[PDB]
């Protein structure tokens, strides 16, 4: 009992159904692992463009359908953009807050970081 | 910017979604929700290259071994993931890499052999049997916490930097 559900970022999740479960209930965990929020997020069902749903709907009802999630309609929540950085002036890792020599930073959100501190900067670029 | 197709592959329950959670998250998943399909994605600089790592987190188990052959043909680098404190998961591991093995049509795909759960006391699996098997294979060994995080980046740099040994990137 599943539901294929696409996800922002060229991404996708298999959720398990059984009755009882609204569509917020299903995806939650699935959003959360990814830097995802169920607040900027849109849930649509995928014809052969797309229809929109309410995110409190009977999972049970779209069982064995597709369905995919966007970001708000363009508010899209960006990826980071890296650069490699040397600081001139005295700078610490946002993430293991050591001295940061050199580094990388985004030049979107700012975050900077040591390389081998790269994997625990979050997803997404606020 | 390069992006690099990863897959997690192993049996269920060896900690395939909480070694990719804590590379995605930095959160160690303490449930069990069994996968069935979950992809991710996550920039990561390795080397001074900033890195797209494209990583499909798999089910332990499909009724149809035919299942897996789509995501392996197009997977360029696999962590194979067994738990140091099940046996049968490291047991388990052979038919992963025969099904990669015969699906790519080539015995140089690129691939870490994955101890995962090494927090926990009630080891079963020695290292050297896991050194065994990996140089049987060709292939690196890495043991992995996906608990404390002891390891983890160590998996997915290497299997990045075993599939830029195999191909251009
Ligand atoms: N102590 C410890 N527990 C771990 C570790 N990794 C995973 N676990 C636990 O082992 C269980 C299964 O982990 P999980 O990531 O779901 O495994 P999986 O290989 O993805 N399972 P499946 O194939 O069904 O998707 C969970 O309870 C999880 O918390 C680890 O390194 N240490
Ligand atoms: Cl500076
Ligand atoms: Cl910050
Ligand atoms: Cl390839
Ligand atoms: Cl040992
Ligand atoms: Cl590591
Ligand atoms: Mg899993
Ligand atoms: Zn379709
Ligand atoms: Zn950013
Ligand atoms: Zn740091």
């Amino acid at each position: 009992n599943t539901i294929r559900v696409f996800l922002p970022n060229k991404q996708r999740t298999v959720v398990n159904v059984r009755n009882g479960m609204s569509l917020h209930d299903c995806l939650m965990k699935a959003l959360k692992v990814r830097g995802l929020q169920p607040e900027c997020c849109a849930v649509f069902r995928l014809l052969h463009k797309k229809a929109r749903l309410d995110w409190n709907t009977d999972a049970a009802s779209l069982i064995g359908e597709e369905l995919q999630v966007d970001f708000l309609d363009h508010v899209p929540l960006t990826t980071h953009n890296f650069a490699r950085k040397t600081f001139l002036k005295l700078a610490f890792c946002d993430i293991c807050q050591k001295f940061l020599l050199n580094g990388f930073r985004c030049q979107t959100c700012g975050y900077k970081f040591h390389e081998h501190c790269s994997t625990k900067v979050p997803t997404m670029c606020v | 910017m390069t992006e690099y197709k990863l897959v997690v592959v192993g049996a269920g329950g060896v900690g395939k979604s909480a070694l990719t959670i804590q590379l995605i998250q930095n959160h160690f998943v303490d449930e069990y929700d069994p996968t069935i399909e979950d992809s991710y994605r996550k920039q990561v600089v390795i080397d001074g290259e900033t890195c797209l790592l494209d990583i499909l987190d798999t089910a332990g188990q499909e009724e149809y071994s035919a299942m897996r052959d789509q995501y392996m043909r197009t997977g360029e680098g696999f962590l194979c993931v067994f738990a140091i404190n099940n046996t049968k998961s490291f047991e388990d591991i052979h038919h992963y890499r025969e099904q990669i093995k015969r699906v790519k049509d080539s015995e140089d795909v690129p691939m870490v052999l994955v101890g995962n759960k090494s927090d926990l006391p009630s080891r079963t699996v020695d290292t050297k049997q896991a050194q065994d098997l990996a140089r049987s294979y060709g292939i690196p060994f890495i043991e992995t916490s996906a608990k404390t995080r002891q390891g983890v980046d160590d998996a997915f740099y290497t299997l990045v930097r075993e599939i830029r040994k195999h191909k251009e990137k």
